[PDB]
């Protein structure tokens, strides 16, 4: 399911990261240079494959939404403290001085006695931290997630020890907020990453809520996990009775006494249930009184992708603007609204964008996403507090 | 089983079995077995283990593990290989590959004495308080199972305590520190502790897996042994100086601690019969009491080395 | 049902490159030439005249179900499923090479300094879906019908071990239950494939989401293209759950099997979409369609569209007397008492032959379709009213129209 990459040990320059085999072998951390170009991709957009026919054409540009990239302010921000959070998580839990032997001899007892506060050993401490990210649908959370963890290896392999380090997981909850399919989404998602069958004999062999729950934390320390994430936290408003609570005590049971750092992704709507937060919001168009210099190279850096014929290099003013005033500010939005544009040109034969083009095919292929649109165009924040989540 | 713990240094394979059943919170003793072997029909042994080989392919990742170094590092075959001969020796080590826990045994002589030698779990004060200051965690160890001595090498006594591997014979059990010790006196014999310490080295030493000399070999060494003594009558024995000088090296007490209590009257006996001809390969601790009532200037190894020799 | 052996083809596309998957499936044809494999017509209505009054009844009743006639909106459609069936399988290329040693050279690299960074694997994000969305009548299943049957269903693939389903049509259950939409999945791929499933994954100790996990490993075992759920509409005021049990699942549902996911509906389904831009922005992944009657005219001139579907529909009379040439009243009188729905068109139109050849006056009038308008076709008169009117909330009372 996942590569095994064999660990070579480098040599890191902080003293608290002294000889861990976990973090000295992690990749380097990067710098404010490799923070903005590690993550930058874009369609090649080759001069020979621009005079082939027009299916040729078509099917060849819709292929922007997936393979563009443009890193903006907040990504750096976003690396740089996961990158923090996933470091630090593996001091208090070192494999060498026997301190992760005593992290796992402790979560024997809470699997034995069904209780998740029954230390053994009071001189093993943990050291990981939480994360709360929350923004607008189609901001990016995901997408800039699969792009800024898809620089570690996940799934590695220590041979000094027989250990198997893998690197982050990735849940998402379950469509209510039941009891016993998050504890199994765990399982699902750690057995298809290794090729191993843990959610064949952990719930299988019918066990209760709290085994269940001390069964998960115990197998996450047994392969050294260094992130948790889990997608989509607002499902658990929709929970059963006490369900919004004791997953939420749980989770933070979790960072602070197993030591498995956590992150959270949700909608704005998930902030009533409620942990350092970063918020999100769409693109303004204007900072202080000029155009937004990251709105000029997203757009700038986007229309150097064009399979029309006869493409216009530059990039005029009244078309910038209403393509904004059509998009709103959500980068889904910006990107599908080109490409639909783009292949409705194709389709038509006239090869130029043009703003009366970008205007119609808003209104003929975004009718479902109109309200909120214009809820978030007027403003008005008692339009905004339906729907729009912002 | 995805991860499979190392052994620490010096450890039984038993306990690394049932660390590795704790690492994973796997209560149930059947799954343990279902998982880590694949059959419910196994027997958890201390001391001559079986069914290494789908152990030592749960390690075959970590290149320095193979099945006869767990053989011989981290079970107690090094107290039965010097002694039992060669071919015995050979199907000693081509069985304990396979899954036959009964051949292993007959092949091997108190392995085939068909009694579970003080079958409860013991372990030392002291060197328990170390294992958890060095590695952190608490494990069964070689040095204290030994066959017969109920004592640590270096340490005075070992502290008993209740159960036993043949309470539940499809259970691996690792010791918690919770379970550290009591405080109680206990106060360990000289001479006993002193062939413990002797008998120790054989454990951690290269040469004892190629030094097995044959059954006329160990005869013929010890007839010119005695004879090099002085006090061999022509093809006869004294059987009064030996009784002596074994006595004035271990107690009474002590003999009847380790089982070997002397019948001089009796014709037959542990000391008579090593004289006469050897017909089975006799037990390695009462080789060690010979070695150290007669000749102490020499090493287990050292004997070894001069039976090997001529 | 019966296994296709794959036979390789090359395309233009670099994306698709050696992909089985991509280069198995049809060329590509242009989307203007892909309109002209969709038209049908009865065939041999020709020479049948003197043959029977009864043999000429029972032969003129197939006339739905052995005509089509392409319109303007079958080129955009048809498009957006050729390029959904295969922008899925970009992601999904069985034929790796060697990755472990390029991985671990990429690793070794970065960890010595000589390179400054690298990209391991990633995740493929979440599946395109459409959302189609019109009037009862306008023809939201014999489209997708005529469209994917050029696709080979199961193609069978020799260097490999799979079985490609290409395409699969399921429907919503009338309770709106959601273990009841999870379970003809598998109820589907038993009448396509030859195994079971609903013997094996189909229990009752497994949940939803569970089944919603365990039709996933058998949508990428076979590398099934599309999914395509029929009548949405009934999901919507449910017993099992409430509104936003299911408004997550469909999220949940979307971002776990990764095929491309295509839903036909009524315009009653539109009000569970446009509830939260999260939904309307998966349900509108690619595109939004929607169908409209045809109009009888466009701007200030008549159409050219409802001319070339009616003057076609015109050359299957069995009618002894027979008029050469239709005419404008006729035309009239056709949309005013249709209105531009498609089974108001092909149906009054064959009752009314049925009813010509049945009285005896062998000639299509315009008193004769107003009177087995009148007569036989009494249920959809509001409907229709309605429509005349053109009063949105007016339709609004019922709840299936365009509203
Ligand atoms: N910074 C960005 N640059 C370019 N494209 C982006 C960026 N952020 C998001 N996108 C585009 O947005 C698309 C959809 O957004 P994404 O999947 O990240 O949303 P999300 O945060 O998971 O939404 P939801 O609220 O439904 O969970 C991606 O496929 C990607 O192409
Ligand atoms: N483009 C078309 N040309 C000719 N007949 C059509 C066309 N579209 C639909 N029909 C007719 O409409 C009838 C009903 O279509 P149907 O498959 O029931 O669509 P829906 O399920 O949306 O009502 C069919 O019998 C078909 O003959
Ligand atoms: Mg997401
Ligand atoms: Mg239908
Ligand atoms: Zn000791």
């Amino acid at each position: 399911g996942a590569t095994r990459i064999q660990a070579v040990y480098r040599d890191t320059g902080v003293e608290a990261y002294r000889d861990n085999p976990f973090i000295e072998a992690l990749p380097p951390l990067q710098e404010s240079v490799n923070s903005a170009a590690s993550l930058k991709s874009s369609l090649q957009l080759t001069s020979s494959d621009l005079q082939k026919s027009r299916v040729i054409r078509a099917h060849t540009i819709c292929r922007i939404p997936d393979d563009y990239f443009q890193p903006l302010g907040t990504h750096l921000l976003l690396s740089e403290r996961i990158s923090v959070m996933i470091r630090g998580g593996y001091v208090g839990r070192n494999p060498k001085t026997g301190d992760l032997q005593k992290h796992l001899q402790n979560g024997y007892e809470r699997v034995q006695t069904g209780e998740l506060e029954t230390f053994r050993f009071e001189e093993a401490r943990s050291t990981a931290q939480s994360l709360l990210l929350i923004g607008c649908s189609g901001s990016g959370k995901t997408t800039s997630l699969h792009r800024i963890l898809a620089t570690y290896p996940q799934v590695i392999y220590h041979r000094e020890l027989n250990v198997e380090q893998v690197v982050y997981l990735k849940i998402d909850c379950s469509h209510n907020g039941s009891l016993k399919e998050i504890c199994l989404n765990f399982f699902r998602a750690l057995d298809r990453a290794l090729g191993s069958n843990y959610e064949r004999r952990y719930g299988l062999k019918r066990h209760g809520i709290e085994t269940m729950l001390a069964l998960m934390s115990q197998i996450a320390n047994a392969h050294a996990l260094g992130l948790l994430v889990i997608d989509e936290i607002q499902h658990l408003s929709r929970s059963r009775s006490g369900g919004s609570q004791e997953m939420l005590n749980f989770f933070v049971t979790m960072v602070n006494i197993i030591g498995v750092p956590v992150m959270l992704i949700g909608t704005p709507k998930a902030r009533e249930i409620f942990f350092g937060a970063i918020f999100w919001d769409p693109i303004q168009q204007t900072q202080r009184g000029k155009p937004n210099q990251e709105w000029i190279a997203f757009t700038d850096n986007l229309w150097q992708l064009q399979l029309l014929q006869r493409k216009d290099a530059l990039l005029s003013d009244e078309v910038r603007d209403v393509w904004y005033e059509l998009s709103q500010g959500v980068m889904d939005i910006v990107v599908k609204l080109f490409v639909l544009a783009q292949l409705r040109a194709l389709a038509l034969g006239n090869e130029r964008i043009t703003a009366g083009l970008l205007r119609q095919v808003y209104q003929d292929e975004l009718k479902p996403v109109h309200p909120m649109l214009e809820a978030l165009r007027s403003g008005i924040p008692e339009r905004i507090a339906r729907y729009s989540d912002l | 089983m995805r991860n499979f713990p190392v052994p620490y240094s010096n450890e039984l394979i038993y306990s690394t079995i049932a660390r590795a059943g704790v690492y994973q919170g796997i209560v149930s003793p059947k799954q343990l077995l279902d998982e880590v072997y694949g059959n419910r029909k196994v027997v958890a042994t201390l001391g001559l283990p079986s069914h290494l080989g789908v152990i030592a392919r749960h390690l075959h990742q970590t290149g320095r593990y193979a099945v006869q170094q767990l053989i011989y590092e981290h079970t107690l075959f090094p107290l039965y290989a010097p002694f039992v001969g060669k071919e015995r020796r050979d199907e000693a080590i081509r069985l304990m590959e396979y899954q036959a826990q009964g051949a292993v045994h007959l092949m091997l002589g108190v392995a085939a004495s068909r009694v579970k030698s003080d079958n409860r779990f013991r372990y030392c004060p002291d060197c328990v308080a170390l294992q958890l200051n060095r590695y952190g965690e608490a494990f069964w160890q070689r040095d204290w199972y030994l066959p017969a001595l109920p004592y640590c090498p270096k340490h005075g006594a070992l502290v008993f305590f209740d159960r036993a591997v043949d309470d539940h014979r499809h259970q691996f059990w690792a010791l918690g520190h919770t379970e550290l010790l009591s405080d109680y006196p206990k106060d360990s014999l000289s001479q006993l502790t002193a062939l413990a310490a002797y008998i120790a080295p054989l454990l951690d030493a290269p040469r004892a897996q190629e030094l097995s000399p044959s059954l006329e070999q160990w005869t013929l060494f010890y007839q010119r042994l005695a004879q090099d003594l002085g006090l061999t009558k022509s093809k006869h024995i004294r059987h009064d100086l030996v009784a002596e000088r074994v006595r004035q090296t271990f107690s009474d007490e002590a003999l009847e601690k380790l089982d070997l209590k002397l019948a001089e009257n009796k014709d037959t006996c542990w000391l008579k019969s090593i004289f006469r001809k050897h017909r089975k390969a006799f037990s390695y601790l009462q080789h060690s009491i010979v070695w150290q009532a007669l000749l102490p200037k020499l090493t287990v190894i050292e004997a070894l080395q001069q039976a090997s020799a001529l």
